[PDB]
């Protein structure tokens, strides 16, 4: 199961591939309860993928996936987008596939 | 057969965001599109010399 040190891994590896970062990234808004995003770059999972990624911790036990809702204000948020974790913004895909 | 018939004609063409607020009354709605980075990610057809 995928946790936050494979996350890491991947984004290490990435920019020693010298690929190019797609996004930007967030500065906070004024309004109460607005957190800040630093995730630089775009991920494609699946819909049935999402509650695990949800229950993911972090490093020091705190949550790792931080819904839209906290930064659509002083952000945009590109479609399908379901929140952000570490470098990449998730982005679900309804007709996802798979091996079975 | 004759142009003048034509119930609808559609053009594709290249703009900047600059050519966009020349008209600020005119155009509405431009804050959805993300200029940070390119929004249209596609441009269907559009065949253009640009590299």
């Amino acid at each position: 199961v995928v946790s936050y040190k494979n996350l890491m891994r991947l984004d290490q590896i990435l920019t020693e591939n010298r690929t190019p970062t797609q996004t930007t990234i967030i500065t906070g808004s004024r309004m109460i309860d607005t957190k800040v995003i630093g995730a630089t770059r775009v991920m494609y999972v699946g819909s049935e993928l999402v509650p695990e990624l949800k229950a993911m911790k972090d490093l020091f036990g705190n949550k790792a996936f931080i819904e839209t809702q906290h930064y659509a204000d002083a952000g945009t948020i590109m479609n399908g987008e379901v929140g952000s974790i570490d470098k990449f913004r998730i982005i679900q895909v309804p007709e996802m596939l798979h091996w079975a | 057969g004759d142009i003048n018939k034509a119930m609808f004609a559609i053009v594709s063409f290249e703009t900047c965001k600059a050519d966009l607020l020349k008209e600020k009354d005119r155009y509405h709605n431009l804050n959805k599109i993300d200029w940070q980075s390119s929004a249209p990610v596609n441009e269907p057809d559009h065949a253009t010399t640009t590299p």
